[PDB]
């Protein structure tokens, strides 16, 4: 199950 | 199915006590969150607490969740009730990608501790007019229920708790009014069971 | 930018036995970037119905892919894998050697 | 007997071919179970192992939505990195991401991983304490400061120690028959004369699972890492793996060499000799 | 740190395109729209996990959204119809799955009413009813009652102002207006509120009491062809002064 997209902008 | 059920539509509990608001859900989601919300009479919506599907029982202030995963039940418990806890509480389910499903809510009424009751019915006249008047049923204790009018041209509100904060004094009241010629405060609350010692001014 | 050349291995899934149904594999690994072209050859001719695995990579970030097809080997039929990549001047042909 | 779950994301800018390509694959141990490809027709996360096909339509829709959100942020991150490195819109570039968790034999958390790469090299990685970041260069240092301000580490650690472990257990249960297997390697040796005074001994291991294996050559007990050639462990394509190790030996000295095979499926290590 | 919705109240006619804006300046990735019919829960319309990511909720039909920048998440109704009459909430949070102590923020709500025409919109009349002398001599307290009547729709806010300042101590307002003609769907409404003070406070003639009702009605640019005054957004008040015994 995937992690939730978020807090990963470079 | 995908459904959140709050089976009690209304609950009433005395100040300083504890209440438990139930929530059952059906879902095929196996990784999720349960949210609890508080909606004020102003309809302002306020997030309270979140319970993760893989977490221990959530706890925050006077709120706690009793999460029973196999039962799919996540009741919310509010401790040491205050009058400001009167609201409609919503239970909700959320997945791992922004989607959510709400239950339809439970209305919580926190009843004040009226320790010097003095039930009475008063007539109040308009600040400006010659005809207009209002009847006020006030100072009854919390166990009195005001019954809705069953007469179309008489208006009666539900009961209402005000708090004179500086005096540490609480009291209930309801208001009734009418355009009728024959309308009188002795008859206004006829369809409610009111205390036997209710003061009607001479 | 770092550029890595594919390493290429051609082999059968099971030990090769003439006349018995098998799978022919071409495993390309250690390459970067990810665009790559891979054919399986039978007697120098491109085999048509060829499948491949979904792109992934190893601990050092280089990619790997398996291309594969069903086949029944003989003593007369030569098999090979033909690979092209930005690190290669021309297609690279590695022959299937069953007795390796 | 520990286990793993891992996701491998690849996002490739294609200047001259429109939108970037977004790919992701998931693994439990050395078994793949899901895939996504923005070039494929479905636009959906798709099953790639039989024990994940039980998952219902809301699981696939939920995974597809998280893939779509991931792809948009990779789309923006390609542009950000182009600016950090003073590159061009005409250049193709690659972002790679790996993350996942290991559980023990009881099924509880043991370690978590999150690591990002740009054009085949480390860019930024979550450290082992899941509270700290290693930036590989000055560009990544900007990203590190951003991620310290927005509680990135905690956001990753909540997944790695939570949802990740809980999904891994579910999959290990649902695919228990295949995922708990341990196939020992079947071994043999070939012999190939190079000259009339030299020969190649090749030690073969076939049909083993999981993929991790050790093959070493000894010469009279001596570790022999002199001219010992070793290939990349490769997939059979039926769920098992293959490897070989070779050494060139002087003709007539064949029996002075031994091959040792270490695999989790072997009670004791195997020793092999050409005889 | 707040979620803003504009407008908070809107009365519009069937089929006239409208947009309700939602914004927050906390750099939140996640934003979501819901509608709440009376007595029910929140039904998700659309939500957005980050810039340029949108996804349908349970009830997307008749609605569109966009997410061009982090700050804004507008709700667009291409052709409003009466069954889109509802209370709309925008919510936001830093990420789509918040951390333990992280909050979901809600906007104040948008009361949207879609009508065939605006002919039934009516501002309230407001009256203040002075305390009875019998309550004063029986309790040494004095309750004022405010009554707002004849208004439609029920888009009102009632406040009490004593000597120029809003008060909440001693106030109780009905949680919901009631219908004056419960048989009609277009019934006008009434609302009541009480303010209780001490007898000595009511008996000081320099004390001033104002009941104020803010009515949210038509805008200036709404068309009006009727004889009576256009029922625009406005404040209606009634007052009383204290009186010596």
């Amino acid at each position: 199950i995937l992690d939730t997209a978020g807090r990963e902008e470079y | 199915a995908q459904k959140v059920t709050q089976a009690q539509s209304s609950v009433s509990m005395p100040v300083r006590k504890a209440v438990t608001l139930n929530c059952l859900y059906e879902t095929s989601w196996w990784s999720y969150y349960i949210f609890w919300y508080k909606q004020l009479p102003s309809k302002e919506m306020i997030f309270l607490i979140r319970q993760g599907s893989d977490e221990q029982n959530a706890k925050s202030g006077r709120y706690s969740v009793n999460f029973k995963k196999a039962a799919k039940s996540v009741a919310l418990t509010i401790s040491a009730l205050q009058l400001e806890d009167s609201a409609k509480y919503f239970c909700a389910l959320g997945d791992t990608a922004g989607k959510s499903t709400f239950g339809d809510g439970t209305t919580l009424t926190v009843k004040p501790n009226i320790q010097n009751p003095d039930p009475a019915v008063y007539q109040l006249r308009d600040s400006k007019s010659s005809d207009k008047s209002v009847c006020l049923f006030t100072d009854f204790d919390s166990q009195t229920n005001v019954s809705q009018s069953k007469d179309s041209d008489v208006y009666i509100t539900d009961k209402c708790v005000l708090d004179m904060r500086s005096m540490d004094f609480k009291s209930n009241s309801a208001v009734a009014w009418s355009n009728k010629s024959d309308f009188a405060c002795a008859n206004a609350f006829n369809n409610s069971i009111i205390p036997e010692d209710t003061f009607f001014p001479s | 930018m770092i550029q890595r050349t594919p390493k290429i291995q051609v082999y059968s899934r099971h030990p090769a036995e003439n006349g018995k149904s098998n799978f022919l594999n071409c495993y390309v690994s250690g390459f970067h970037p990810s665009d790559i072209e891979v054919d399986l050859l039978k007697n120098g001719e491109r085999i048509e119905k060829v499948e491949h695995s979904d792109l992934s990579f190893s601990k050092d970030w280089s990619f790997y892919l398996l291309y594969y097809t069903e086949f029944t080997p003989t003593e007369k039929d030569e098999y090979a894998c033909r690979v092209n990549h930005v690190t290669l001047s021309q297609p690279k042909i590695v022959k299937w050697d069953r007795d390796m | 007997g520990s286990h793993s779950m891992r996701y491998f994301f690849t996002s490739v800018s294609r200047p001259g071919r429109g939108e970037p390509r977004f790919i992701a694959v998931g693994y439990v141990d050395d078994t793949q179970f899901v895939r996504f490809d923005s070039d494929a027709a479905s636009q959906k996360m798709e099953p790639r192992a039989p024990w994940i096909e039980q998952e219902g339509p809301e699981y696939w829709d939920q995974e597809t939505r998280n893939m779509k959100a991931h792809s948009q942020t990779d789309r923006a991150n390609l542009g950000t990195l182009r600016g950090y490195y003073n590159q061009s819109e005409d250049g193709s570039h690659t972002i790679q991401i790996m993350y996942g968790c290991d559980v023990g034999p009881d099924g509880r958390f043991l370690r978590g991983y999150r690591q990002d790469a740009y054009d085949g090299k480390d860019y930024i990685a979550l450290n082992e304490d899941l509270r700290s970041w290693t930036a590989a260069d000055m560009a990544a240092q900007i990203t590190k400061r951003k991620w310290e301000a927005v509680h990135a580490a905690e956001q990753r650690r909540v997944y790695l120690e939570g949802r990740c472990v809980d999904g891994l257990r579910r999959y290990l249960e649902n695919g228990k028959e295949t995922l708990q297997r341990t196939d020992p390697p079947k071994t043999h040796m070939t012999h190939h004369p190079i000259s009339d005074h030299e020969a190649t001994l090749r030690c073969w291991a076939l049909g083993f699972y999981p993929a991790e294996i050790t093959l070493t050559w000894q010469r009279d007990g001596e570790d022999q890492t002199q001219d010992t050639e070793l290939v990349e462990t490769r997939p059979a394509g039926d769920g098992t793996f293959q490897k070989w190790a070779a050494v060139v030996v002087p003709s007539g000295e064949e029996q002075r060499y031994t091959c040792h095979v270490q695999h989790e499926g072997l009670p004791k290590p195997l020793t092999l000799r050409w005889e | 740190a707040q979620v803003t919705q504009n407008p908070r109240y809107l009365i519009t006619v069937t089929g006239k395109k409208l947009t309700v804006t939602c914004s927050q300046n906390m750099n939140h990735e996640y934003m979501s729209w819901y509608r709440q019919d009376p007595g029910l829960g929140l039904r998700q319309i659309y939500y957005s996990m980050n810039v340029e990511v949108t996804d349908k909720g349970d009830v997307p039909e008749g609605y569109k959204v966009s997410r061009k920048e982090k700050r804004n998440f507008p709700l667009i109704l291409e052709s409003p119809s009466p069954n889109q009459t509802s209370l709309y909430f925008c919510a936001s949070s830093l990420v789509s799955t918040p951390l333990p102590k992280e909050t979901q923020y809600f906007g104040p709500g948008t009361r949207l009413l879609v009508l065939e025409d605006l002919k039934n919109v009516f501002p309230p009349e407001v009256a203040v009813f002075e305390p009875s002398e019998a309550e004063i001599s029986h309790t040494q307290k004095a309750t004022l009652v405010c009554l707002a009547t004849g208004f439609y729709p029920d888009h009102v806010e009632l406040s009490w102002w004593v000597n120029g300042k809003e008060v909440h101590s001693g106030v109780c307002t009905d949680p919901q207006p009631l219908k004056e003609q419960p048989a009609l769907n277009d019934s006008r409404y009434a609302l009541s509120s009480r303010l209780r003070v001490s007898a000595t406070f009511w008996q000081n003639p320099r004390n001033h009491f104002r009941c104020q009702v803010q009515f949210y009605g038509l805008s200036e640019n709404d068309e009006w062809t009727q004889d009576r005054a256009k029922p625009v957004t406005q404040i209606v008040s009634a007052e009383a002064w204290g009186r010596a015994d």
